[PDB]
C-alpha cells in the first residue's frame, strides 16, 4: 500500500534484499514518525527516519518484525504496519493484521492449534503408527 | 511448516506472544483461567522453530509445544 | 566486618581442608617413605 | 591373462562410470 | 571440524557466499537450483562422527598392517 | 559520496562502488561475448570457448606429468580437450535441469544447448590453435 | 585362467548386473 | 570519466606530469653513497634501465641493483601521484578535505 | 578549552568484610541465592565484568583503575619471586663464572616422593631444575654480579607490590576519581608517551651507561665478577669510567655543546652481535634506548592538555575524511572515551602484535649476553612470546565484538568508517573467505601434492629445490638488501642489524649464535601456510565482530547479547551464532596457526641455525639440513620432526627430564579430555545428572543446591580451555625436553 510513500534516508548497504526477493516474497514496513530519529537498520547500518511517513523493503518477515520491535522500544512508535508483496504485485497485510498488538487480547480472534488437557495425555507413537495421525492429535 | 500447539495448562500470561519474533502467536479470549486469555498460533506458516516462545513459557511443562516438521523457505530463515 | 563468615565460605574452607589433608599426606610420606603393603 | 582388460576397465570405472553416474543422478535429483 | 563447530557460523558464512555469487558479474547467469544451506545440526553430528570413525579405523589399519609387516618382513 | 546504492534505491543488497560500477567498468563488463547485444548463443559460446581453451592448454603442457617428454605439447592438448569435454558436460547438465522449453534467448534449453555447442567447438579450436603455435 | 574364461565371467557378471538393475528398478 | 555511478570524477593529466616532474627532481639530488654512486636515484635508475635494455632478453637477477632503484623510485612516484590526486581533487576541485 | 584537572571523591566505598560473606553481591541476580549449581559458575563468570554490574561509567572506571593496581601488585610479587629465587635457590654466581658450561637453574625440588631426581646436575655445585626463562642472561645484562643485589631487588619488588596494593585500595575506598578523570585521553597519552615510556627508556639508558656498560665490559675482559668494582664506584669515582671509556673525561660538556660525536666510546652504532657473548653490543643498546627515549619524549608533547599548545585528537580524527569514507573518523573519539571495551580491544590487538614482534626480534638479534648460545632459553622465549601475543590478539577480537554488541550506538556511528564497514560487511567477509580458500589450497595443497608425489616415487614432480622450485625471491631479495645495507644505506652502521639476513656467522663457546637463515622452497610453503592460518583466524574474528549485532539469519543478535548459547533449532539451526562463539572458534584457529608457527621456528632453528662448530669452522647442526627436503611434506613433518624429536621427551624417564615426559603425557590426557566437552551437549549430561540425583534421593543425601549440568556456553568454554591447555602444554613439554636433552 502507498508504494510511493517516502523512504528513510539510507546509504545502501550490502545486506538488503537480493534477487530472490524480486522473484519471491518481499516484505515492507510503513510507519509514521514526528522526529527524524536515527535507527539501526536490521540489515546492518544506521538510517534516519524521515519525519512523516517512512517506507522500506526487507527480504524477511523476522527482519521487519525486529525493526518494528526496535521502533516500538527505542522510540514510542506503535503505528507500524508490515505488508507482504508477491512477484505478481498483490499486497498482503501481515502485521498486526487487526490493528491490535498480538500480545493484547482482542475480540474476534479464533483459537488455532489447541490441544485438550496437558501434554502428559499425548498418545504413544506406537498407537498412531502407519497412520496420518500425530501424538498431539486427540 | 512447524506445528505449534497450545495445551490447556496455559495461564494466559502472553509471554510466549511477547517473545515470538515472527508474529506467529497471539492472544484470544478464553475461560480456562482468570486472565481470560489463551495463546493461539494462527500463523504457524511463518514459524522458524527458534522456540523462543517455549523458553518464555512459565508453566511447569511448556503449554506451547513447537514440533519441527516440514521445512520451507520461511522456516529456514533464508533472506536469499 | 564479618571475616569469620567469609572464612567459612566454600572456597576458603575447601582450600584450607584440602591443604591440611595434603600436608598430612606429605608429612606422613617423608616420615614414612615408600609405604607399601602396610 | 587378458592384460588389456584392467587397462580398459580401471579408467572406465574410475572416470567414465563416475562422471556418467553423477550426471544421471544430478538430472534425476534436480528433475 | 564438524564435531566442534556447530551450525550457525556456517549458515552466516553461506549467506555471505550466496551474496558474493549473486553479486559478481559473468557468474550471475549460473543460478543454484537448490538454495545453499549449512549442514543440519544432526547432519553435522553424523558427518563429523563418520569422519572421526573413518579416520580412527583407517589410521589403526595402516598402523597395524605396516608395523606387523616391516617388523617381520 | 562515491559509494551509493546500486539502483539509487536503498535497502538493496548491493552498492554502486567505483570498480563495481563505473564508465570503464560498465563498458568492460558489457561488450563481452556474454552480455553483448545482438549476439546469438552459438556465437557467444564460440568466442568464450576459443578464449578459454587457449589459456587452458598452457597449464597442462607446461606443468603436466609429461612436461619433460617430447610429447609434452600433445599430452597437454589432450588433457585440455578432456577438461573441455567435462566442462561442456557440466554446461549441458545445468541447461537440462535449470531451463525449460521457451524461446531461444540463452535462458532456454535450446539456447543453452547452442551456447554449450559453441563453447565446446571454440574451446577445441582454441586449444588446437595454441598447440599449433607452440609447435611452430 | 584363460582369456576366454575371463570373458565368460564378464558375461555372467553383466547378466547379474542386469538382474540387479531390474530388481532395483522394480523396488 | 565517472568514478562511481552517475557521479563525475575530475581527471587531470597535469597531476601525473607534476607528480612525475616533482619526484624526478627530488630524486635527482646527488648522494655520495655506494649504491647510488654519487648521483641521484633517478639518474642511477635510468642508467640501470639502459644497462638492462642492452641485454633485452636476459632480465635483472636478484643481485642486480635495478630492483632497489625500481622499488624506491616507484614508492616515491606513486606517493606523489596519490597525494597529488588527493590535493588536486580535494582542494582544487572542491571535493573538500 | 577544557581544564585537565583532578577531581576525586573521598570515602566513596567503605572498607569492610560485610560484603565478603555475600558471594554474588555485585550482581542483582546472583545475590538472591544459588538455587542451583549453575550459580557457582555464573559467580566467577561475571566477577570481572564490571560493565554488567552497574550502568554507570564512573563506577566501572574506578573498578578498572583499581584491580589494575592489584594486577600490577601481582606482577610485582611475581618479579620479586623470580629475583628471590635467583638470590636464594640459584647458581647465578657460578653461571657468571662459566656462562657457557653452567646450565641456568633457580628451582630446588624438595626430596619427598622421589621427585628429588628432578634436581638436574646443572653445575655450579647446586643441582636443580634448569630454567629457560632467561632470568640469568637478563640479570647479567643488567650488571648483577652478586646475590646481594638480587636480594635487594626482590625486597624492592615486594615493597613495590605493597605500594600497588595500597594504591589500589586507596583509589577505590579513599579517593576515587570521577568520570571526568579517565576521559582525559590527551593527558594520559602525553604522560604515557613522555613519562611511562620516554622517561623510562631514558632512565634505563642512564643505568646501562653507568652500570651495564662498565660491568659488562669488565666481565667480557676476563675479570672475575667478585673483582669488578661495585656499580656505585663507577659513579662516585669518575676515573674508572674514564679509563674504561675515555669519553667520560669530557663529561657532560659535549652533550650541552652539541658535540655528541665525542660520545663515540659509549654511544656506538656497530650494528652486529658481540663475538665474545653473542649478543648485541651493550653500547648500541644504550644508544638505542637514548634515541627511543628522546623520540618518545618529543612525541609526548603532541596532544593539548591544560594549555593552548598541543593537538586535539577529536579534531584530528574528524579532519580525516575522504570521498570513499563519507564522515571519515567522525565519532570515534567519543567511542574511545565512553567505552572501555573498545579501548581494551585496540590495546589488546596492539599488545599481542607487539609481543609477536618481540619474539621475532629477540631470536634474530639476541639482546642479552650468552642468550643465543643457550638454545633452551631461545626456544622457550620465542615460543612464549609468540603464544602470549596470539592470545592477546584473540582477546582483542573478543572485546571488539563485546563493544559492538553492548556499547555500540547508531547515532555515534553514522556514515563513519565503522558504519560504512558494517554496511558492506558481506563484501568484506565473502572476499576474505575467498582469500582463505585460495590460501589454504595453494599452501596445504602444495604439501599434500608433495606427499602424493613422494609416495608414488615421482620425486621429479615435487615442489622442492631439485624438482619444481618455489623460491621466495622477494624475501631473499630483502635479505640481500639487508646484507648490503651496512655500506650503502647505513653509512654509520658497521655491521648488519641481524646476521640472520646475511653477513657472517657468529660462534660463542663452540656453539652457533646467529648465522644467515637461508630461505628455500620449504620456507616458501611454510610461510604461505602461516599466512593461510592467520587469514582464517582473522576471518573468524572479523566475522564475529562485524555480525555481532545482527545478520541475515538472526536480525537482532544484539538484543540476545554477546554471550548467548543459540537462538534454538530454528532456521535450520542457530548454534554457535553469537560473537562469543566466534571467539571460541577463533581460539582453536589461533592455536593451530601459532602451533604451526612455533613448529617452523623450532625445526628451522634446529636444522639450519642452532648447532655446534668444530675447530677450523666446521658446522654441524642438531638436524643436519633435513628441513630443506623434509619440511616440504606432511610425512616429513611427522617423521623428521614430530617422531624424531619426540624421542627426547618419551625417553626422559629415569632422568631429571622425567617431569617433562610426565607433563607430556598429562597434557595429552587434558587435550583428550577437552574432546568430552567439545563433542557433547548439556542435554545428555542433565539426564545423567537426573539419574544420579535420583540415586542420591534414595539415600536422603541429595544437596540443597540442585545439581545442574554445565551451561551450553560454559561447556564450550570448558572444552576450548582444556583443548588449548592440553595442546600448549604438550608442545611446551616437547619443546623444553627436546631442547634441553640436546643442544
Ligand atoms: C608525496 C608528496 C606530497 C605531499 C606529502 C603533499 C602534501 C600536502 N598537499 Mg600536495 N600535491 C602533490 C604532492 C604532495 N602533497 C603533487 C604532486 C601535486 C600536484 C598534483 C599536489 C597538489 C596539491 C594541491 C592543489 C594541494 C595540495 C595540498 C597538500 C596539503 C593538504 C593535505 C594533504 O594533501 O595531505 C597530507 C598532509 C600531511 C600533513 C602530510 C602527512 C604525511 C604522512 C604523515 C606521511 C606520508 C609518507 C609518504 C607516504 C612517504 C612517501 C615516500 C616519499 C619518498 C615521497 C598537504 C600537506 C593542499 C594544500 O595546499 O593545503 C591546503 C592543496 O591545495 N597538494
Ligand atoms: C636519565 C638518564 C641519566 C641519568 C639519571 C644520569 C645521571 C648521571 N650522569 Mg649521565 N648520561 C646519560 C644519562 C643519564 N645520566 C646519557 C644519555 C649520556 C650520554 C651518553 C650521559 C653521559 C654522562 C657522562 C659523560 C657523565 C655522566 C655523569 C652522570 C652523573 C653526574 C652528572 C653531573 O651532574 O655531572 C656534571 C658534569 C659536568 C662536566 C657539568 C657540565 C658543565 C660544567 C659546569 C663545565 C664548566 C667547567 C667546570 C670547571 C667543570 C670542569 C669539568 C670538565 C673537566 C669535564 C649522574 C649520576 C657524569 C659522571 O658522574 O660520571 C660517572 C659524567 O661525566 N653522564
Ligand atoms: C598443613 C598440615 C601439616 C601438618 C599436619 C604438619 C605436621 C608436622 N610438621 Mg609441617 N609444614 C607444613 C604443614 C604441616 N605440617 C607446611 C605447609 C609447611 C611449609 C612447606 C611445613 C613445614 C615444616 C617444617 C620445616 C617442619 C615441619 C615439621 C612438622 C612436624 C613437627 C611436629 C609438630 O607437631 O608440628 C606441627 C606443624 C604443623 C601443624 C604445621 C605448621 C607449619 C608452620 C607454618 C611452620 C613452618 C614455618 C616455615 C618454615 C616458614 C613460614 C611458613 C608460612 C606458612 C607461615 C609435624 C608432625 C618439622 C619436622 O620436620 O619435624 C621433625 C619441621 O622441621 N613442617
Ligand atoms: C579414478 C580414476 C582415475 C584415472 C583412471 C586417472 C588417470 C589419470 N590421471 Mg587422475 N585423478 C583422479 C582419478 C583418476 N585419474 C582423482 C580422483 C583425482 C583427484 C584426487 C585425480 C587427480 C589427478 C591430477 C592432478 C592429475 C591426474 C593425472 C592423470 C593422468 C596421468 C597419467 C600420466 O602420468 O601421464 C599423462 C597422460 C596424459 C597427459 C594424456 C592425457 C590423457 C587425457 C586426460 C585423457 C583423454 C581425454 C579425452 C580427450 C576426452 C574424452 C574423449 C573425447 C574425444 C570426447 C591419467 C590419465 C595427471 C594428468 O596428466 O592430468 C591430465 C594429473 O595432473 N589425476
Ligand atoms: C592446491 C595445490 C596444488 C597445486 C598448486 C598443484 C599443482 C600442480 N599439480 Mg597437483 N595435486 C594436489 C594439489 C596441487 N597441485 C593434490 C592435493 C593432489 C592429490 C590429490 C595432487 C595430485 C597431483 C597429480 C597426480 C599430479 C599433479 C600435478 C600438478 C602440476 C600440473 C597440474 C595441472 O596440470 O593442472 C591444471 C591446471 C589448470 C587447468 C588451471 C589452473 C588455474 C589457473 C592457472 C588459474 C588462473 C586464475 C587467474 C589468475 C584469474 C584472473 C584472470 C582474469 C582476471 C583474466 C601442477 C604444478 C601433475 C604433475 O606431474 O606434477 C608436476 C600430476 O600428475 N598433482
Ligand atoms: C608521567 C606520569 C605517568 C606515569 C609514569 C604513568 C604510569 C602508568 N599509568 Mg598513568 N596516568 C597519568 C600519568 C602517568 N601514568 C595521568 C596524568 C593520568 C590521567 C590523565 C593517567 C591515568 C591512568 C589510568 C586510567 C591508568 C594508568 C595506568 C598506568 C600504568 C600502566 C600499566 C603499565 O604499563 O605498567 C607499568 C608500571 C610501572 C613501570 C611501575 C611504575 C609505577 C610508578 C609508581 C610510576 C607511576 C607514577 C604515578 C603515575 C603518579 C604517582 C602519584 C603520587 C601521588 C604517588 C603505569 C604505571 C593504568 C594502570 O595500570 O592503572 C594502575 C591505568 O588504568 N594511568
Ligand atoms: C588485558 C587482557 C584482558 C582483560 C583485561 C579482559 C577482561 C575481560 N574479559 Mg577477556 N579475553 C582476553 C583478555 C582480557 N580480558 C583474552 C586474551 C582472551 C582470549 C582467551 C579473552 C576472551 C574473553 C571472552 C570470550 C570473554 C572475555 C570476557 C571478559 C570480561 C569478563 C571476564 C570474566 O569475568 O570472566 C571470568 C574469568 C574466569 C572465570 C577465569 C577463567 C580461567 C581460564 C580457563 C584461564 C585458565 C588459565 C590458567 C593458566 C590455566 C592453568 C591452571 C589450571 C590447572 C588451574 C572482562 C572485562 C567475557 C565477557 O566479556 O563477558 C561477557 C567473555 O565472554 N574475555
Ligand atoms: C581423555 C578423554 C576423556 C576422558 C578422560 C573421559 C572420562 C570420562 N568420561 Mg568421557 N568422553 C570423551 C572423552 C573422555 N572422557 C569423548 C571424546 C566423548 C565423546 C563426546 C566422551 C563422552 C562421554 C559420555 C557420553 C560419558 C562420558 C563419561 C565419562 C566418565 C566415565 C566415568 C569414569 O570413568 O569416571 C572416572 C574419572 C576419570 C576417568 C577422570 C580422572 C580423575 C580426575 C583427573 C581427578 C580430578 C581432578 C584432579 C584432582 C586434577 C585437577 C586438579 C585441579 C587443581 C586442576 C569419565 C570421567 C560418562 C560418565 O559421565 O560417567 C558417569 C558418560 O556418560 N564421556
Ligand atoms: C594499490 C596500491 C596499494 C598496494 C596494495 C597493498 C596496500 C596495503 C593497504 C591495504 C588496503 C589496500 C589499498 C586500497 C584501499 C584504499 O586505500 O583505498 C582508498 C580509500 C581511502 O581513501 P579515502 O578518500 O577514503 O580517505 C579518507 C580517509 O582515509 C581518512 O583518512 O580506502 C577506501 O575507502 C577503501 C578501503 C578498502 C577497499 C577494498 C580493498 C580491499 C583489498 C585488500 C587487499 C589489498 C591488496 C593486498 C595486497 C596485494
Ligand atoms: C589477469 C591479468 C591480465 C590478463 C590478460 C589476458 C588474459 C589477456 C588475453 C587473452 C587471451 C586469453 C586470448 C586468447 C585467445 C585465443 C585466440 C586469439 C584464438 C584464436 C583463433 C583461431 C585460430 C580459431 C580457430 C577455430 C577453429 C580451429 C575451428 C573451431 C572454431 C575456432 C574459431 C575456435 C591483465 C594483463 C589484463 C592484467 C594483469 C593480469
Ligand atoms: S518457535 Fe519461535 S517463531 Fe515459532 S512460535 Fe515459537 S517463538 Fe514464534
Ligand atoms: S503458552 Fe506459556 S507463555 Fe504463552 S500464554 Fe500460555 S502459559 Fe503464558
Ligand atoms: S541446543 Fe545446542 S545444538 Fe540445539 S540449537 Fe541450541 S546450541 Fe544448537
Amino acid at each position: 500500500l502507498n508504494l510511493k510513500m517516502p523512504s528513510p534516508s539510507f546509504l545502501g548497504s550490502t545486506g538488503g534484499w537480493l534477487r530472490c526477493a524480486e522473484t519471491e516474497e518481499k516484505y515492507a514496513m510503513t510507519w509514521s514518525s514526528d522526529q527524524q530519529h536515527i535507527f539501526e537498520m536490521p540489515t546492518g547500518g544506521a538510517a534516519v527516519m524521515n519525519s512523516g511517513d517512512n517506507l522500506l523493503y526487507l527480504a524477511r518477515k523476522e527482519q521487519a518484525l525486529a525493526l518494528a520491535t526496535q521502533l516500538r522500544t527505542q522510540f514510542k512508535i506503535q503505528d507500524y504496519k508490515i505488508y507482504r508483496i508477491f512477484p505478481s504485485g498483490e499486497v498482503q497485510y501481515l502485521h498486526p493484521k487487526d490493528g491490535v498488538l498480538p500480545y493484547q487480547v482482542n475480540k474476534g480472534r479464533e483459537q488455532v492449534g489447541r490441544v485438550k488437557s496437558t501434554i502428559g495425555k499425548n498418545v504413544n507413537p506406537a498407537q498412531v503408527k502407519f497412520t496420518s495421525k500425530a501424538t498431539y492429535d486427540r | 511448516a512447524h506445528t505449534v500447539k497450545i495445551y490447556d495448562n496455559c495461564i494466559g500470561c502472553t509471554q510466549c506472544v511477547r517473545a515470538c519474533p515472527l508474529d506467529v502467536l497471539e492472544m484470544v479470549p478464553w475461560d480456562g483461567c482468570k486472565a481470560g486469555q489463551m495463546a493461539s498460533a494462527p500463523r504457524t506458516e511463518d514459524c522458524v522453530g527458534c522456540k523462543r516462545c517455549e523458553t518464555a513459557c512459565p508453566t511447569d511443562f511448556l503449554s506451547i509445544r513447537v514440533y519441527l516438521g516440514g521445512e520451507t523457505t520461511r522456516s529456514m530463515g533464508l533472506a536469499y | 566486618m564479618n571475616l569469620k563468615k567469609y572464612l567459612s565460605t566454600a572456597p576458603v574452607v575447601a582450600t584450607l581442608w584440602l591443604f591440611l589433608t595434603a600436608g598430612i599426606l606429605i608429612e606422613l610420606n617423608r616420615f614414612f617413605p615408600d609405604s607399601l603393603f602396610y | 591373462s587378458a592384460s588389456y582388460l584392467p587397462s580398459i576397465l580401471v579408467p572406465t570405472v574410475g572416470l567414465i562410470l563416475p562422471f556418467a553416474s553423477m550426471a544421471i543422478l544430478f538430472i534425476a535429483i534436480e528433475k | 571440524m564438524f564435531l566442534i563447530s556447530w551450525r550457525g557460523y556456517w549458515q552466516e558464512l553461506i549467506e555471505t557466499l550466496a551474496w558474493a555469487h549473486e553479486r559478481t558479474p559473468l557468474a550471475n547467469l549460473i543460478r543454484w537450483k537448490d538454495k545453499p544451506v549449512a549442514l543440519s545440526i544432526v547432519q553435522a553430528r553424523l558427518v563429523g562422527l563418520v569422519h572421526f570413525t573413518v579416520g580412527y579405523i583407517l589410521t589403526y589399519a595402516a598402523f597395524v598392517i605396516a608395523s606387523t609387516a616391516g617388523k617381520f618382513s | 559520496d562515491y559509494i551509493k546504492p546500486y539502483n539509487n534505491d536503498p535497502f538493496v543488497g548491493h552498492l554502486a562502488t567505483p570498480i563495481n560500477s563505473s564508465s570503464l567498468t560498465r563498458a568492460y563488463l558489457s561488450q563481452l561475448p556474454i552480455y553483448r547485444r545482438g549476439v546469438s548463443p552459438f556465437l557467444r559460446g564460440l568466442e568464450i570457448g576459443m578464449a578459454h581453451g587457449y589459456f587452458l592448454i598452457g597449464p597442462f603442457v607446461q606443468l603436466g606429468p609429461l612436461r619433460n617428454t617430447d610429447i609434452k605439447y600433445l599430452a597437454g592438448l589432450l588433457s585440455a580437450i578432456g577438461l573441455i569435454v567435462i566442462l561442456t558436460l557440466g554446461m549441458l547438465l545445468y541447461g537440462a535441469v535449470s531451463f525449460t522449453n521457451d524461446s531461444q534467448d540463452l535462458e532456454s534449453v535450446d539456447g543453452w544447448r547452442q551456447l554449450a555447442s559453441g563453447f565446446l567447438l571454440g574451446a577445441v579450436g582454441g586449444a588446437g590453435f595454441a598447440y599449433l603455435l607452440l609447435t611452430l | 585362467i584363460t582369456d576366454n574364461q575371463v570373458f565368460v565371467a564378464l558375461i555372467m557378471a553383466l547378466v547379474c548386473g542386469y538382474l540387479a538393475v531390474k530388481l532395483a528398478k522394480q523396488l | 570519466f565517472e568514478v562511481s555511478d552517475g557521479e563525475p570524477y575530475p581527471l587531470n593529466p597535469a597531476v601525473i606530469f607534476i607528480a612525475l616532474i616533482g619526484w624526478s627532481a627530488v630524486a635527482a639530488i646527488p648522494s655520495n653513497i655506494p649504491v647510488l654512486g654519487g648521483t641521484g636515484l633517478t639518474q642511477a635508475f635510468l642508467a640501470s634501465i639502459q644497462r638492462l635494455l642492452a641485454q633485452y632478453p636476459t632480465g635483472p637477477k636478484l643481485d642486480d641493483p635495478f630492483w632497489f632503484y625500481l622499488i624506491v623510485y616507484h614508492v616515491g612516484l606513486f606517493a606523489l601521484l596519490i597525494f597529488g590526486q588527493i590535493g588536486y581533487a580535494g582542494y582544487a576541485k572542491g571535493t573538500y578535505n | 578549552e577544557k581544564q585537565v584537572k583532578v577531581v576525586v571523591d573521598r570515602d566513596v566505598v567503605p572498607t569492610s568484610f560485610e560484603k565478603w560473606a555475600k558471594p554474588g553481591h555485585f550482581s542483582r541476580s546472583l545475590a538472591k541465592g544459588p538455587k542451583t549449581t549453575t550459580w557457582i559458575w555464573n559467580l566467577h563468570a561475571d566477577a570481572h565484568d564490571f560493565d554488567s554490574h552497574t550502568s554507570s561509567l564512573e563506577e566501572v572506571s574506578r573498578k578498572i583503575f583499581s584491580a589494575h593496581f592489584g594486577q600490577l601488585a601481582i606482577i610485582f610479587i611475581w618479579l620479586s619471586g623470580m629475583y628471590f629465587h635467583g638470590a636464594r635457590f640459584s647458581n647465578y654466581v657460578a653461571w657468571l663464572s662459566n656462562p657457557t658450561g653452567i646450565k641456568p637453574s633457580a628451582q630446588v625440588v624438595w626430596p619427598i616422593v622421589g621427585q628429588q631426581i628432578l634436581n638436574a646436575d646443572v653445575g655450579g655445585g647446586m643441582q636443580g631444575i634448569q630454567i629457560t626463562s632467561g632470568l640469568f642472561q637478563l640479570w647479567r645484562a643488567s650488571g648483577i654480579v652478586n646475590e646481594l643485589q638480587l636480594y635487594v631487588t626482590a625486597l624492592g619488588g615486594l615493597g613495590m607490590a605493597g605500594l600497588m596494593i595500597f594504591a589500589g585500595w586507596f583509589h577505590y575506598h579513599k579517593a576515587a576519581p570521577k568520570l571526568e578523570w579517565f576521559q582525559n585521553v590527551e593527558s594520559m597519552l602525553n604522560h604515557h608517551l613522555a613519562g611511562l615510556l620516554g622517561l623510562g627508556s631514558l632512565s634505563w639508558a642512564g643505568h646501562q651507561i653507568h652500570v651495564s656498560l662498565p660491568i659488562n665490559k669488565l666481565l667480557d675482559a676476563g675479570v672475575a665478577p667478585s673483582s669488578i668494582p661495585l656499580p656505585h664506584e663507577f659513579i662516585l669515582n669518575r676515573n674508572l669510567m674514564a679509563e674504561l671509556y675515555p669519553s667520560f673525561q669530557q663529561g657532560l660538556v659535549p652533550f650541552f655543546t652539541l658535540n655528541w660525536k665525542q660520545y663515540s666510546d659509549i654511544l656506538t652504532f656497530k650494528g652486529g652481535l658481540s663475538p665474545v657473548t653473542g649478543g648485541l653490543w651493550l653500547t648500541d643498546v644504550a644508544h638505542h634506548h637514548l634515541a627511543i627515549a628522546v623520540l618518545f619524549l618529543v612525541a609526548g608533547h603532541m596532544y593539548r592538555t591544560n594549555w593552548g599548545i598541543g593537538h586535539s585528537i577529536k579534531q584530528i580524527l574528524e579532519a580525516h575524511k575522504g570521498p570513499l569514507t563519507g564522515e571519515g573518523h567522525k565519532g570515534l573519539y567519543e567511542i574511545l572515551t565512553t567505552s572501555w571495551h573498545a579501548n581494551l580491544a585496540i590495546n589488546l590487538a596492539m599488545l599481542g602484535s607487539l609481543s609477536i614482534i618481540v619474539a621475532h626480534h629477540m631470536y634474530a638479534m639476541p639482546p642479552y649476553p650468552y642468550l643465543a648460545t643457550d638454545y633452551p632459553t631461545q626456544l622457550s622465549l620465542f615460543t612464549h612470546h609468540m603464544w602470549i601475543g596470539g592470545f592477546c590478539i584473540v582477546g582483542a577480537g573478543a572485546h571488539a565484538a563485546i563493544y559492538m554488541v553492548r556499547d555500540y550506538s547508531p547515532t555515534v556511528n553514522f556514515n563513519n568508517v565503522l558504519d560504512r564497514m558494517i554496511r558492506h560487511r558481506d563484501a568484506i567477509i565473502s572476499h576474505l573467505n575467498w582469500v582463505c580458500i585460495f590460501l589454504g589450497m595453494h599452501s596445504f595443497g602444495l604439501y599434500i601434492h608433495n606427499d602424493t608425489m613422494r609416495a608414488l616415487g615421482r620425486a621429479q614432480d615435487m615442489f622442492s629445490d631439485t624438482a619444481i622450485q618455489l623460491q621466495p625471491v622477494f624475501a631473499q631479495w630483502i635479505q640481500q638488501i639487508h646484507t648490503l645495507a651496512p655500506g650503502n644505506t647505513a653509512v654509520n652502521a658497521l655491521a648488519t642489524a641481524s646476521y640472520a639476513f646475511g653477513a657472517d656467522t657468529v660462534t660463542v663457546g663452540s656453539k652457533i649464535a646467529m648465522m644467515p637463515i637461508k630461505l628455500g622452497t620449504a620456507d616458501f610453503m611454510v610461510h604461505h601456510i602461516h599466512a593461510f592460518t592467520i587469514h582464517v583466524t582473522t576471518l573468524i574474528l572479523l566475522k564475529g565482530v562485524l555480525y555481532a549485532r545482527n545478520s541475515r539469519l538472526i536480525p537482532d543478535k544484539a538484543n540476545l547479547g554477546f554471550r548467548f548459547p543459540c537462538d534454538g533449532p530454528g532456521r535450520g539451526g542457530t548454534c554457535q551464532v553469537s560473537a562469543w562463539d566466534h571467539v571460541f572458534l577463533g581460539l582453536f584457529w589461533m592455536y593451530n596457526a601459532l602451533s604451526i608457527v612455533i613448529f617452523h621456528f623450532s625445526w628451522k632453528m634446529q636444522s639450519d641455525v642452532w648447532g655446534t662448530v668444530t675447530s677450523n669452522g666446521a658446522i654441524s647442526h642438531i638436524t643436519g639440513g633435513n628441513f630443506a627436503q623434509s619440511a616440504i611434506t606432511i610425512n616429513g613433518w611427522l617423521r623428521d620432526f614430530l617422531w624424531a624429536q619426540a624421542s627426547q621427551v618419551i625417553q626422559s624417564y629415569g632422568s631429571s627430564l622425567s617431569a617433562y615426559g610426565l607433563m607430556f603425557l598429562g597434557a595429552h590426557f587434558v587435550w583428550a579430555f577437552s574432546l568430552m566437552f567439545l563433542f557433547s551437549g548439556r542435554g545428555y549430561w542433565q539426564e545423567l545428572i537426573e539419574s544420579i540425583v535420583w540415586a542420591h534421593n534414595k539415600l536422603k543425601v541429595a544437596p540443597a543446591i540442585a545439581p545442574r549440568a554445565l551451561s551450553i556456553t560454559q561447556g564450550r568454554a570448558v572444552g576450548v580451555a582444556h583443548y588449548l591447555l592440553g595442546g600448549i602444554a604438550t608442545t611446551w613439554a616437547f619443546f623444553l625436553a627436546r631442547i634441553i636433552a640436546v643442544g
